[PDB]
RNA sequence: CAGUAACGGCGAGUGAACAGGGAAGAGCCCAGCGCCGAAUCCCCGCCCCGCGGCGGGGCGCGGGAAAUGUGGCGUACGGAAGACCCACUCCCCGGCGCCGGGGGGCCCAAGUCCUUCUGAUCGAGGCCCAGCCCGUGGACGGUGUGAGGCCGGUAGCGGCCCCCGGCGCGCCGGGCCCGGGUCUUCCCGGAGUCGGGUUGCUUGGGAAUGCAGCCCAAAGCGGGUGGUAAACUCCAUCUAAGGCUAAAUACCGGCACGAGACCGAUAGUCAACAAGUACCGUAAGGGAAAGUUGAAAAGAACUUUGAAGAGAGAGUUCAAGAGGGCGUGAAACCGUUAAGAGGUAAACGGGUGGGGUCCGCGCAGUCCGCCCGGAGGAUUCAACCCGGCGGCGGGUCCGGCCGUGCCGGCGGGGCGGAUCUCCCGCUCCCGUCGGCGGGGGACCGCCCCCCGGCCGGCGACCGGCCGCCGCCGGGCGCAUUUCCACCGCG
RNA sequence: ACGCGUCCCCCGCGAGCGCACGGGGUCGGCGGCGAUGUCGGCUACCCACCCGACCCGUCUUGAAACACGGACCAAGGAGUCUAACACGUGCGCGAGUCGGGGGCUACGAAAGCCGCCGUGGCGCAAUGAAGGUGAAGGCCGGCGCCGCCGGCCGAGGUGGGAUCCCGAGGCCUUCCAGUCCGCCGAGGGCGCACCACCGGCCCGUCUCGCCCGCCGCGCCGGGGAGGUGGAGCACGAGCGCACGU
RNA sequence: AGAGUGGCGCGGACGCUACGCCGCGACGAGUAGGAGGGCCGCUGCGGUGAGCCUUGAAGCCUAGGGCGCGGGCCCGGGUGGA
RNA sequence: GAAAGCGGGGCCUCACGAUCCUUCUGACCUUUUGGGUUUUAAGCAGGAGGUGUCAGAAAAGUUACCACAGGGAUAACUGGCU
């Protein structure tokens, strides 16, 4: 007698309940720092102060 | 050496056990024989039961199997002798005898006279020659319906008698069930403490008189 | 198996988890249970205590089917039945009771426990202990003894 | 629950197998001891062949 | 049952039984008390049969055993005699014909068809529209590789011909004069043994579980047992001091057989081979090493150097780069050719340079779209009708099929429950009130099947008629459309 | 500090182009040398030079050691089966569970089946050397105290405890009400496991006191308050299989 | 990035063996001894590969060419003969 | 001692001893194997008999006739430090 009655999840996760209960993505990288020294560089100082 | 926390054990291996090793290799065709010897006994002994002899109505003993029935040794010598049938002709049709057995109470002394009679109704009789029977001999309708039995000839299986729902009268539930089991204890142990002083008591009144 | 076990993750060492210094060899304490009052005392009695030495009386020739008691408590005391002799029994108006008898599911001596089912109930039971008494009595039943 | 029973299944229509115990213990022999300068095992008593 | 109850410098350590449930199952004979004229046995001379288990019958003024006890009835479940009842024809010892397993041998389907690689094929490719042929034979082995159909077998309640039983059923031949229920009167059993005291071994048995010696040594309402010594006691349960008996169990020796998730010639038995053999020890005893040419011997005629082994050429083989201890043929260690180098023993790690060897298949240098110009090919693109198929919903077409969905039915059932009792077995009572059983009949649960009434599904589960938009074939369409291939430092 | 419409002390969507010290590099830049003698090739074979580098195993506070085994090469060569135990981890079923002996009927000496084959094992009950005993209570009536009569709820606290539940108030596109559907939330509620503390109930033992129950009226049986011994209760987690230490 | 009642052209890279991919920081000696992972080896048994082999299997040899930190493994050449 | 009190050994820091078996003391006590009356054994608690190698075996020598496993963790020489 069954642990899980649909095993499909293919399309529980697409039916009415699941998809009105979830906060939305995030499908954006933020990928690493180059410390621009700003005693040196213009811009990258201007931006500071 | 033990370590720490663990349960002191005692091995028997200090002789020489390998020596006298046991293995069961054998055990599937050492079954599959008796079977087959046990499948030539009965063509053998063509239409009499492979069931055998039939054993008598026997309880278990002590106090805890005393509740139990079970199959037996064989019929003592007054329940052939009371139904009508001897001992060196029970023999001879499928009834079991035993020169040992007991018969202490009528409960279960009528259960196997009653017993035989079932037995000797039921059975089926051949005549000695085929082409001339006699008067106990049975007839050939029966002997060619006649054939051969299966497992223990009228199997004793466990018995109890039913009983009702009651409303309860004013007594019964005026006994107690604890306090009776006390004044039965007391009674039984201190009897022979009892007696003596009601003697060595009713002694001198007869001393002091005379 | 033979595989998944230590010791194939041991060829290529040279100690084979017994030591450098003190090694594997063949007996260090002496075998079994050796110095039971000597040099193995500590352990003997800080986890068995009372191993050595002699209590009661020694009964010689023990036949326990003589010793021999089943039990049944009261919180459960209705498993002996069907589900039929309780619900029609619950039903009734002038007041019946069923018989629940407690050899005949090989319990000897009945015990005290839990609380009850409280509808009329008469007890067949070889030993009764005070509280299967007073329990079943209070609610209202009988209490009949056997042999 | 298929595979943890088929290995446990597929043990038992299986043969004994055994070596002997006559062999290798089936000579006369001991160790000639320190001297000689030899390594100590047990060697085989009284030849030539 | 239990690693228990019991032992144990109560330390290490050892260690049952009975009950419960199974396999196997089968039960009996004398000594003694006494009845029947020893009614009993052994050996020998002679004929008829007859047997390679000397047994069958007749005939002996033939010997012997035996009253210091042979045979018949008979032994504790009691046994016997006599009297009065009930019944009385089946029970064994051998031959002659009649009715179907255990050992030997002799026999039983189908390709060596058509091409093709080989030294040789058992290999590769085919054999239609009966998917070459047989398949109760596609286990195994052999045959110049690797075969269901080339040769032996394999299969099957298959075929024949010989040897010896086993049950059933007649015809002559032999025995055997036999069985149960009530009444009276008789009558009954193992001795230097049971039993103790002591001494030593033994056991889980503790003021001694079993065995033996030496001493003492019985009883007949008597004697053993009843797990702590004894006296005084009622109960409970067996008859000791003579004897036989099949099965269920055990089997590293013997005679045959069948297998293996084993080992593969320093393994596996000491032994794959002239092994318990060569050889060692006075003797008891100790005891190895050692498998392989090739498909076939086709095992190298003749010549030539040599006294001879050793050689040079001929030759067989697919090969001698397989040449009689001859499959493949590793390392250690040698010998000779090429290169390389060389006074701090050699060898090693990091880092570069020089020279070799091979290898790149190196020596004019990358493709992939869309776009534009200039030279052409091929009957060709949109659109419209003609058939076949999917993807989908027709937000409201018609049925049928499921359900870890229910609500009915005065529907036609299968097992379950420690729920209630009319017909009859058996049994104490005198056609009769009561008591324990062998089935039917109501009642409650658990489900199989059939008709109506609500819910859900066709995403582990459909069929038709519509409406759509998608491909793929056919017609038509005759080019500034559709693509093909090439050429321009575009 | 830079339109204007009103509040004041104090006198809510303009239009495009463009350059860059701006969330890690690209030329919308160039040149030689190419067929039998040259291109390349870190890797693997020989040589040469600069720097570094004592022989391995080993016991040992210490080994390059004047501590021991090692001349070279092949082939063999050492934590293993089975009987207990325990803790962890996978899996079936769950107050249960398990046929292991016995049975029935080529691969198979396997594999499916018994249930009135669960006898039996371990588990659901402790505690005493034993005879033996053997597991909640409250709160209102019939006579300010007993001995008995009815009716109701019930496995008892306090403190900490993953999550749920009730929701003062708000979650914008001109404004003024009005909602449904969701989410954010002051503080305030039932408290699952795991503990820390307080009360109680069953066996054993110790000290104090008065009444019960009776076919056998006792050297007979049963109740009550406070210490104390335990491998005990207190709404259960065990049993069979496999793996590892 | 809320939902209502009133005043010409049929076109837009990769992905996700979820036991996989991707994303931003701090650290990385080890003898006795623990533990994980091994698409590291060696021999046997059930499954699977419409695997492979006399047009040349296993083993060996190789100043031939490639693969991973590593254990080890893939391909050129010659032998060999199932 | 009038009374507050104080006393369960020496004013405080040492003067002492386990399993088993052997003794005595305690009660209208448990048991004595089928049941019962009397001798008799066995237990439950609390003291004593003692282990001084004092966490507690029951034990004398010799080897220049000698033996095995080991030690430079251990002496007889050199060298070293002093």
């Amino acid at each position: 007698m069954h642990k899980m009655l649909n095993t499909d999840l293919s399309r529980i996760l697409k039916s009415p309940e699941i998809q009105r209960a979830l906060r939305a993505p995030r499908k954006k990288i933020h990928r690493r720092v180059l410390k621009k020294n700003p005693l040196k560089n213009l811009r990258i100082m201007l931006k500071l102060n | 050496a033990p370590s720490r926390n663990g349960m002191i054990l005692k091995p028997h291996f200090h002789k020489d056990w390998q020596r006298r090793v046991a293995t069961w290799f054998n055990q599937p065709a050492r079954k599959i024989r008796r079977r087959k010897a046990r499948q030539a006994r009965a063509r053998r002994i063509a239409p009499r039961p492979a069931a055998g002899p039939i054993r008598p109505i026997v309880r278990c003993p002590t106090v805890r199997y005393h509740t139990k029935v079970r199959a037996g040794r064989g019929f003592s010598l007054e329940e052939l002798r009371v139904a009508g049938i001897h001992k060196k002709v029970a023999r001879t049709i499928g009834i079991s005898v035993d020169p040992r057995r007991r018969n202490k109470s009528t409960e279960s002394l009528q259960a196997n006279v009653q017993r035989l009679k079932e037995y000797r109704s039921k059975l089926v009789l051949f005549p000695r020659k085929p082409s001339a029977p006699k008067k106990g001999d049975s007839s050939a309708e029966e002997l060619k319906l006649a054939t051969q039995l299966t497992g223990p000839v009228m199997p004793i299986r466990n018995v109890f008698k039913k009983e009702k729902a009651r409303v309860i009268t004013e007594e019964e539930k005026n006994f107690k069930a604890f306090a009776s089991l006390r004044m039965a204890r007391a009674n039984a142990r201190l009897f022979g403490i009892r007696a003596k002083r009601a003697k060595e008591a009713a002694e001198q009144d007869v001393e002091k008189k005379k | 198996p033979s595989r998944l076990r230590k010791t194939r993750k041991l060829r290529g060492h040279v100690s084979h988890g017994h030591g450098r210094i003190g090694k594997h060899r063949k007996h260090p304490g002496g075998r079994g249970n050796a110095g039971g009052m000597h040099h193995h005392r500590i352990n003997f009695d800080k986890y068995h205590p009372g191993y050595f030495g002699k209590v009661g009386m020694r009964h010689y020739h023990l036949k326990r089917n003589q010793s021999f008691c089943p039990t049944v408590n009261l919180d459960k005391l209705w498993t002996l039945v069907s589900e039929q002799t309780r619900v029609n029994a619950a039903k009734n108006k002038t007041g019946a009771a069923p018989i629940i008898d407690v050899v005949r599911s090989g319990y000897y001596k009945v015990l005290g426990k839990g609380k009850l089912p409280k509808q009329p109930v008469i007890v067949k039971a070889k030993f009764f202990s005070r509280r299967a008494e007073e329990k079943i009595k209070g609610v209202g039943g009988a209490c009949v003894l056997v042999a | 629950i298929v595979n943890f029973v088929h290995t446990n299944l597929r043990k038992n229509n299986r043969q004994p197998y055994a070596v002997s115990e006559l062999a290798g213990h089936q000579t006369s022999a001991e160790s000639w001891g320190t001297g000689r300068a030899v390594a100590r095992i047990p060697r085989v008593r009284g030849g030539g062949t």
